C-alpha cells in the first residue's frame, strides 16, 4: 500500500495611506496719507 | 506534505514570508514680502 496526502497556500496583503496639503497666500495693500508708524500697522 | 509506503513514512512542511514598509515626506515654505514706505514722497530739485 502506497499513500500521500498534500496542501498550499499562498497569500498577501497590502496596505496604504497617502496625504498633500496645499496653500497659497497673498496680500497687497496701498496706504496713502498718515503717519508711517501707523501706516505700517 | 506526508506520506506511508509499505513500514515507511515522511512528512514535511514550510512557511516563506517578506514585509516591506516605506514612508515618504516632503515639505515647501516659500514666502516673499515686498514692503515701501516713503515718508518723504517727494523732493524735487
Amino acid at each position: 500500500t502506497k499513500v500521500e496526502h498534500r496542501c498550499t497556500t499562498n497569500k498577501l496583503s497590502e496596505k496604504h495611506e497617502g496625504s498633500f496639503i496645499q496653500g497659497a497666500e497673498k496680500s497687497i495693500s496701498l496706504i496713502r496719507g498718515g503717519r508711517s508708524e501707523y501706516g505700517a500697522a | 506534505s506526508s506520506s506511508r509506503k509499505r513500514r515507511s513514512s515522511s512528512s514535511s512542511s514550510r512557511s516563506y514570508t517578506s514585509h516591506t514598509n516605506e514612508i515618504h515626506k516632503g515639505k515647501s515654505y516659500q514666502l516673499l514680502v515686498v514692503e515701501n514706505t516713503v515718508e518723504v514722497a517727494q523732493f524735487i530739485n
